[PDB]
């Protein structure tokens, strides 16, 4: 009688293979708006 | 860790366990010279459940060979997978019980039981401590029901909380070999009902009907019949040796199947079982594994389960398979065979999946189930007992060896009320 080869493997070692890690390098870049003027004067300095 | 001490007694026990250790060695990659082949990690991480290191790399079984005549012990050693056993685990008799429960239990089974309590305690205390004992023997012959029955007795008070698996073959209704059939049955069922945690029922014609109507094998040998039982009794303990998604041991099988501690008699099935010419024509998935599962021809118990009621059933599934295919198939066979299952236990059915299948098969499943349809064996052995007890037939062989007949009526009492308790649950 022959010895049949053992084929046997569990759910852990079939499903939980070491997975490829996600490729994450993405920051949230924000652009600062340029500054707005102080063209502002007071009545004393514009009339007197 | 967990360790199962296999005990086998009598000619039929030794022959049926030669096929048992044949399939366990094959499943675990064990050369009959003890060494290992098969280069798989899943083979050997749970090998102490049935084997032991023997400082030579080889694995000797934890098997206690027992017979009271040296006939078949020479044949089991001379056969294939026969040199795997330790010679000291054999115990040799010289007279042999001549199909006599009396002298096999009282007058000459007493001197050999001291030399075999040396070896069952040697295997028990050699490890850290064990899980259970499985005993394979006959209840129709003399050396099985006389000698192994008493071994079952004193291993209770030395290890009370340990599980006791036991596979027993029974006297047959139609053919009657070993002409004193019911005396060796009734006297040992008394012992077995109060000194066994769980017992599994095998019949010779039930094996012959499997070999004829399902396997279509014209010439059945005793090794062929032993292969069927041995394949069944490896499936009941798959999860002890292999992992799975849902694991279960002998204690899981016990606590779910016995609700009342005195009735522990089970029916055994095994699937798949194809013809050699019908293997390639038949599909292999859980809906047809479970529909061959509940068939009267499929059992190795010669009682029609439609005549009774399924008190509790369980299935040791094996192989990679969908968990909810198993779930849907148990629930379907309950609510469709509604009259076949008892009402007062909701969802009578238990399941366990052992991820690694047996060799050459993608999937398999093994039945262990308490049924009240075993009652028609208990009264069939009973009225065959009292038909020839009333006439004082063959009593002089028993009462002369040390027996008195006060345990003959009170075995009839302690078996007719097994019939009584199994009656009202259908
Ligand atoms: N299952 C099984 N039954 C057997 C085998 N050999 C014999 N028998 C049955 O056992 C009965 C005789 O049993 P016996 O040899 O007296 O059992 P003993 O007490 O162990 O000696 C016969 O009716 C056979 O049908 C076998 O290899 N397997």
């Amino acid at each position: 009688p022959p010895t049949l080869p053992f084929h046997g493997e569990s759910a852990y070692r079939t499903d939980y293979v070491p997975k490829p890690l996600p490729e994450v390098a993405k920051p949230v870049e924000v652009k600062l708006p340029p500054t707005l003027p102080f063209n502002a004067q007071s009545c004393y300095r514009s009339e007197y | 860790m967990r360790e199962i001490v296999h005990v086998q007694g009598g000619q039929c026990g030794n022959q049926i366990g030669a096929k048992f250790w044949e399939v366990i060695s094959d499943e675990h990659g064990i050369d009959p010279t003890g060494t290992y082949c098969g280069d798989s990690d899943l083979q050997l991480e749970r090998i102490n459940v049935f084997y032991n290191e023997a400082t030579g790399g080889r694995f000797v079984p934890r098997a206690i060979l027992m017979d009271l005549e040296p006939g078949t012990m020479d044949s089991v050693r001379a056969g294939p997978f026969g040199q795997l056993f330790r010679p000291d685990n054999f115990v040799f008799g010289q007279t042999g019980a001549g199909n006599n429960w009396a002298k096999g239990h009282y007058t000459e089974g007493a001197e050999l039981i001291d030399s075999v309590l040396d070896v069952v305690r040697k295997e028990a205390e050699g490890c850290d401590c064990l899980q259970g004992f499985q005993i394979t023997h006959s209840l129709g012959g003399g050396t099985g029901s006389g000698m192994g029955t008493l071994l079952i007795s004193k291993v209770r008070e030395e290890y009370p909380d340990r599980i006791m698996e036991t596979f027993s073959v029974f006297p047959s209704p139609k053919v009657s070999d070993t002409v004193v059939e019911p005396y060796n049955a009734t006297l040992s069922v008394h012992q077995l009902v109060e000194n066994a945690d769980e017992v599994q029922v095998i019949d010779n014609e039930a094996l012959y009907d499997i070999c004829f109507r399902t396997l279509k094998l014209t010439t059945p040998t005793y090794g062929d019949l032993n292969h069927l039982v041995s394949a069944a009794m490896s499936g009941v303990t798959c999860c002890l040796r292999f992992p799975g998604q849902l694991n279960s041991d002998l204690r899981k099988l016990a606590v779910n199947l016995i609700p009342f501690p005195r009735l522990h008699f089970f029916l055994i099935g095994f699937a798949p079982l194809t013809s050699r010419g019908s293997q390639q024509y038949r599909a292999l998935s859980v809906p047809e594994l479970t529909q061959q599962m509940f068939d009267a021809k499929n059992m190795m118990c010669a009682s029609d389960p439609r005549h009774g009621r399924y008190l509790t059933a369980s299935a040791m599934f094996r192989g990679r398979m969908s968990t909810k295919e198993v779930d849907e198939q148990m629930l379907n066979v309950q609510n469709k065979n509604s009259s076949y299952f008892v009402e007062w236990i909701p969802n009578n059915m238990k399941s366990s999946v052992c991820d690694i299948p047996p060799k050459g098969l993608k999937m398999s499943v093994t039945f262990v189930g308490n049924s009240t349809a075993i009652q028609e064996m208990f009264k069939r052995v009973s009225d065959q007992f009292t038909a020839m007890f009333r006439r004082k037939a063959f009593l002089h062989w028993y009462t002369g060896e040390g027996m008195d007949e006060m345990e003959f009526t009170e075995a009839e009492s302690n078996m007719n009320d097994l019939v009584s308790e199994y009656q009202q649950y259908q």
